[PDB]
């Protein structure tokens, strides 16, 4: 005897393992037609079209198994499957709340719930700092804060301005004399890069020192600004406890370029992370949000968010996590009966595909997608 | 019931939007001195929902124009619970957000 709450997680994991992309509900012919539309510019109409088409279609025995799925779409699909349309849209519109120093807000909201009665769904958004990469040097007579390009630092003869991504204008501090010094110490190219490491850390000309100074001024007060960008997305399902058993959490995620939700489930990484307990998962998330050690941040990020087995490589060397990260969350409750009915309608859609196996139904989907892609390409290429 | 049809619809529309993103991105990366492609993207993102004569003659990708005129003749596998006016509004939203992702305003 298991709980309906645990039944939701069981059926979700086992249906995503077996059927994978069919769990999006996207018909095979739709998938093939869209694949054809995005593959046709990579097809040479001069050549032998039938084999180019045979190869383009060869590639989506893989595009159904390749990590072409966003983290955000995985979280969106999970939220809709478990909430229904109305509640999923309301939950999506809901604002995230930032994580506490040691995740205290989240753990407090979790402790004040009964493991017996409630089933919880937490959506996590990991934002990364995306700071301006271009300094613009402009006459005050030719500067309009309204029409100016956003996410940029602007050096005037008298002002050092930052326009964030939201169009907000910020004074960075320096007076008119310092601004004129920086203004004239910088050459008269239109824009300048703030990402040259030899200018930042090995400066030599007055231009280099001016740019490094400006970047230091921006760094010492980036607190005031909003330039975070969406980096990672995932969810955590906590089903109800069957009387006298311990409470466990289950992370669901995809990562574009690394793995799919199907890969994440087949590899059992959900349980692999579940074993470390929700309290220390939250504590390590808070550390990920409050640490300045690049190695600590990279280790946490890798073991939490990488494809299983690639933990030692996900954020090593070139992939170091050297920017700070912010962890935001939102929480809702699940009605397990509605989630199971959603999964049942999805299973009906799947069962419309002939086959005694999940294998054979997935192959019916795959063959239909390939056929649709091939015939759409022939339609678009007179062949 | 009701649940699965709209779930399928939203996922189909998302796949359509991502494909439009990829196509128009690589189309825009290779233009000329006049910024012709960017100009037609500008024109398309603000165009009234009921116009249909620009695709007579336009530098836009053929998929975009075909999807604008009649979307369901282009992708005959797409369900008719997605309307023509939903699709051109999706096209306009995508074209605007990309026209601004690459004029670097955002």
């Amino acid at each position: 005897l298991e709980s309906p709450g645990f039944m939701v997680h069981k059926k979700l994991k086992s249906m995503s393992q077996s059927y994978g992309v069919m769990m999006t509900g996207v018909p095979a012919e739709v998938l093939g037609q869209m694949q054809a539309e995005r593959s046709i510019p990579s097809i040479n109409k001069t050549g032998n079209l039938k084999q180019q088409i045979a190869k383009e279609v060869s590639k989506v025995c893989h595009m159904m198994t390749e990590p072409t799925q966003s983290a955000g779409q995985a979280s969106n699909d999970v939220c809709e499957l478990l909430l229904g349309k109305i509640e999923a849209e309301k939950f999506h519109f809901t604002k995230y709340e930032a994580l506490s120093a040691d995740g205290d807000n989240l753990k407090n909201v979790l402790e004040n719930t009964a493991p017996s009665s409630t089933n919880l769904l937490i959506r996590f958004e990991i934002d990364r700092e995306d700071p301006p990469i271009v300094l613009v040097k402009t006459k005050n007579e030719n500067f309009n804060p309204e029409t100016a390009v956003k996410n940029k630092i602007y050096l005037l003869e008298n002002k050092l301005y930052f326009i964030d991504k939201m169009g907000n204008l910020f004074n960075l501090g320096p007076g008119k004399k310092k601004c004129t010094q920086l203004f004239n110490a910088i050459g008269d190219s239109a824009e300048y890069s703030l990402c040259d490491p030899f200018v930042l850390e090995e400066p030599e000309k007055p231009e280099d020192f001016a740019i490094s100074e400006i970047v230091d001024i921006f760094n010492e007060q980036k607190e005031r600004f909003d330039f975070w960008i969406g980096s990672h997305s995932f969810t955590i399902y906590i089903p109800q406890t069957l009387g006298e058993s311990p409470r466990q959490f289950y992370p669901y995620q995809a990562y574009f370029g690394s793995h799919t939700l199907q890969d994440w489930f087949v590899s059992d990484k959900d349980e692999y992370l579940s074993r470390i307990g929700i309290d220390k998962y939250i504590e390590k998330l808070a550390v990920l949000g409050k640490t300045t050690n690049t190695k600590e941040r990279s280790d946490i990020y890798a073991e939490f968010f990488s494809k299983r087995g690639r933990e030692a490589f996900f954020c090593a060397h070139l992939n170091e996590k050297r920017q700070p990260l912010r962890v935001k969350f939102k929480i809702t409750e699940i009605n397990p009966e509605l989630a199971l009915k959603n999964l049942q309608e999805t299973q009906e859609f799947i069962d419309t595909h002939p086959g005694e196996n999940p294998s054979d139904k997935v192959e019916n989907y795959r063959n239909r997608a390939k056929l649709a892609m091939t015939e759409h390409l022939e339609s678009l290429l007179d062949i | 019931h009701m649940f699965f049809k709209d779930y399928q619809k939203k996922n189909v529309m998302r796949l359509l939007q991502d494909s439009l993103e990829k196509i128009i991105n690589e189309w825009l990366k290779t233009d000329d001195e006049s910024h012709t492609k960017l100009k037609s993207l500008q024109e398309l993102s603000e165009m009234d929902i009921n116009a249909t004569s620009f695709a007579e003659h336009s530098p836009l990708p053929d998929f975009v124009t075909r999807l604008w005129l009649d979307p369901h003749k282009a992708l005959d596998a797409m369900d008719k619970n997605i309307s023509k006016n939903e699709i051109r509004k999706l096209i306009k939203e995508t074209a605007r957000e990309i026209e601004l992702v690459f004029t670097h305003q955002k």
